RNA sequence: AGGGGAGUGAAAUAGAACCUGAAACCGUAUGCGUACAAGCAGUGGGAGCCUACUUGUUAGGUGACUGCGUACCUUUUGUAU
RNA sequence: GGGGCUCAAACCACACACCGAAGCUGCGGGUGUCACGGUGACGCGGUAGAGGAGCGUUCUGUAAGCCUGUGAAGGUG
């Protein structure tokens, strides 16, 4: 059992059971969400291919918590134009645990 | 263990004397006495006089006998540098530069 | 003629790795004991067994 | 979720026969190539060598079309001057039938140490016999 | 009010030669030269977090015309086919499913195929 | 000369070139890599190995292989130059 | 550009498909201006140069205070 879900712009391969990091969410820590976008199921040799999305289908996740990424660092250098800038970003995410995957 | 035997000054310079050094690591003092009696070299000399040093310190300071020691670590630094000048054709001068090192010696029964 | 560009760490221990020092042939006087060069006088003065230069 | 990438300890290579008995030495070696990097399968990765064994039997046989059978140059310099060396496609079937397709596969394939380790996997001989039996090549067109 | 500049030079030299750990030779030991390879990396780092999303791209698209061909398709045959029956999987998943999960690909390109296209 | 002990001292790596004691530069020890490989020495991907412990969706060291990639300042219409 | 290419991997017409930028769309963030009272809308490559807002160092007041031998400044992770 495992299958496809859309989530903040990206698709995600998901099976139950699993931790991962998406994009922000919305909601509170501790709190429960559902994904009616769900392109692919498949069930053991059985696979539900998505006409748009699957008709009936749901992922139920569990948010986890709520972060920042590592920093990354930008700098822009024009040589001997004498023009230097620079910048840091930590980007949030949003972490999830999926808890049931129904065909 | 690991007794230990500083010289400190020697007249020597660094460079040259790493030589010996490298001949004497890890052997049976021994083994490395004779090596080091029997050398052309002149930090061989000096360096003859440190390990026999620490080995009558692992004697009296330590009873430990000849038969068990071995050169367990040895090198060699830098010391403070002499000065002086050296006239050159033309008029000009010439910086000489007298160096000096320190040898460390240690030996060990384990 | 001088360099142009200064030479690396690895660069000049690369020309040194051929300058490590080689080790005399030794050997033992077997009538006495006494640690000699090979093919040499001792230096206590015994060649082959024979007493040579009377100290 | 990262995508795949091939172990070089757990590859899967398999032995493959080819017979140039009659076809284009350029459109022969393009089949060569994808064989010998891996093209050909879904675990590709560009930084591992990942693809299969190529035996050619019959290489004296590989031919071309239109004159270049004779106007065909092969060139290289010994390093002294003046010590540029020709050949043509005429006189080196004769000479060593062998470095027509290895050449040309050679030439086919990226430009460093990966690229010379794809290239150790592809033998070729002249005769209508090779010596690995014992890896039981499996025939392949084209 | 004189000011001495010993102590603040030192501090933001050590910042430099902190990034610098691991670069080769003067690069990581004299502040002049691993000054440079600490802006040059940043450069590169800028630059290369947009190849990172063209060469992954290329990744996916050569495994998916490698898996494609096993069933009896090209790459450019296969696009056609899932965009006009419905299917709308990225590149990135279609990649993934070609090494691991053969049979769900296999029923994928069969209905890319089954679209007469 | 210089050291190893012992003694004084709160502290001798406060020992008379003696408060603290950085950087260039020179060494010893451990771990990983390196003898079919061509270039501003990095950056994106990445196996294997070693260590630690929360025993592998982890942290630290190394980076085989591979895609891109000709330093900085000044002066100029324009410099890898 | 190289390998190599001849009912072409060349040239001439027509057709459908795909690849391909930091362009456009998607998701998540930060800022400038204007308007309405936080929302919208339009922007945010840059040398000489103009304008705006800040960090850090030494000294003076706050301070006959507060911290500190149960360890200050400095140095090194
Ligand atoms: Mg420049
Ligand atoms: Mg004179
Ligand atoms: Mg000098
Ligand atoms: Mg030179
Ligand atoms: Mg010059
Ligand atoms: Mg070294
Ligand atoms: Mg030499
Ligand atoms: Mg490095
Ligand atoms: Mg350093
Ligand atoms: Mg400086
Ligand atoms: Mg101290
Ligand atoms: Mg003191
Ligand atoms: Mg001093
Ligand atoms: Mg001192
Ligand atoms: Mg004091
Ligand atoms: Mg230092
Ligand atoms: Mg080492
Ligand atoms: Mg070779
Ligand atoms: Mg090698
Ligand atoms: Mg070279
Ligand atoms: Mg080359
Ligand atoms: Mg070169
Ligand atoms: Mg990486
Ligand atoms: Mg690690
Ligand atoms: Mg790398
Ligand atoms: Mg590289
Ligand atoms: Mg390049
Ligand atoms: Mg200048
Ligand atoms: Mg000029
Ligand atoms: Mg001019
Ligand atoms: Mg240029
Ligand atoms: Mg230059
Ligand atoms: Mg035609
Ligand atoms: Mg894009
Ligand atoms: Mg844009
Ligand atoms: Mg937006
Ligand atoms: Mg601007
Ligand atoms: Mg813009
Ligand atoms: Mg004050
Ligand atoms: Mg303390
Ligand atoms: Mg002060
Ligand atoms: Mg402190
Ligand atoms: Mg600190």
């Amino acid at each position: 059992m495992y299958a496809v879900i859309v989530t903040g712009g990206k698709q995600h391969k998901v099976t139950e059971g699993e931790f991962l990091k998406v994009e922000k969410l919305d909601v509170a820590t501790g709190e429960a969400i559902d994904f009616d976008r769900v392109l692919l199921v498949a069930n053991g040799e059985d696979v539900k291919i998505g006409l748009p999305v699957v008709e009936g289908a749901k992922v139920t996740a569990e948010v986890v918590s709520h972060g920042r990424h590592d920093k990354v660092r930008i700098i822009k250098f024009r040589r001997r134009k004498h023009h230097m800038k620079r910048q840091g970003h930590r980007q949030w995410f949003t972490e999830i645990k999926i808890t049931g995957i129904q065909a | 263990m690991e007794v230990a035997a500083k010289l400190s000054g020697a007249r020597i310079s660094a460079q040259k004397a790493r030589l010996v050094a490298d001949q004497i690591r890890g052997k049976k003092v021994g083994e490395a006495l004779n090596l080091l009696a029997f050398s052309s070299k002149k930090a061989a000399e000096i360096m003859k006089k440190v390990l026999e040093s620490a080995v009558a310190n692992a004697e009296h300071n330590e009873g430990a006998d000849v038969d068990d020691l071995k050169v367990s670590t040895v090198f060699v630094n830098e010391g403070r540098s002499l000065k002086r000048i050296m006239p050159r054709a033309k008029g000009r001068a010439d910086r000489i530069v007298k160096r000096s090192c320190h040898i460390t010696v240690k030996v060990a029964d384990k | 003629a001088v360099q142009q560009n200064k030479k690396s760490r690895s660069a000049r221990d690369m020309r040194r790795s051929h300058d490590a020092l080689e080790s005399n042939a030794l050997s033992v006087e077997k009538s006495t004991g006494e640690v000699h060069l090979r093919h040499h006088v001792s230096p206590d003065g015994f060649y082959r067994g024979r007493k040579v230069v009377d100290k | 979720m990262k995508t795949y990438t091939a172990k070089p300890e757990t590859v899967q290579r398999d032995w493959f026969v080819v017979d140039a008995a009659g076809q284009t030495l350029g459109r022969l070696a393009t089949e060569i190539a994808r064989r010998l990097r891996g093209k050909h399968k879904p675990e590709y990765t560009p930084h591992v060598d990942t693809g299969d064994y190529i035996v050619v039997i019959n290489a004296e046989q590989v031919r071309v079309t239109g004159a270049k059978t004779t106007d065909k140059m092969y060139y290289h310099h010994s390093g002294f001057p003046g010590g540029i060396k020709s050949i043509n496609f005429e006189k080196l079937i004769a000479k060593a039938p062998e470095r027509v397709i290895e050449t040309a596969v050679k030439g086919m394939l990226p430009k460093n140490p990966l690229g010379r380790d794809m290239y150790r996997k592809l033998k070729v001989y002249k005769g209508a016999s090779h010596p690995h039996t014992a890896q039981q090549p499996q025939e392949l067109k084209i | 009010a004189r000011v001495k500049r010993g102590v603040i030079a030192r501090r933001r030299h050590k910042k430099i030669l902190k990034l610098a750990k691991g670069y080769y030779g003067a690069r990581s030991r004299v502040f002049r030269v691993a000054k440079q390879a600490v802006i040059k990396a940043g450069q590169y780092a800028y630059r290369d977090r947009r190849q990172r999303k063209r060469q992954f791209r290329a990744l996916w698209i050569a495994r998916i015309n490698a898996g494609a061909r096993q069933n009896g398709l090209s790459y450019s045959r296969l696009i056609a086919g899932l965009k006009k029956a419905a299917i709308e999987i990225d590149r990135k998943v279609l990649a993934d499913l070609a090494v691991n999960e053969k049979a769900a690909f296999t029923a994928i390109v069969e209905k890319a195929k089954a679209s007469l296209a």
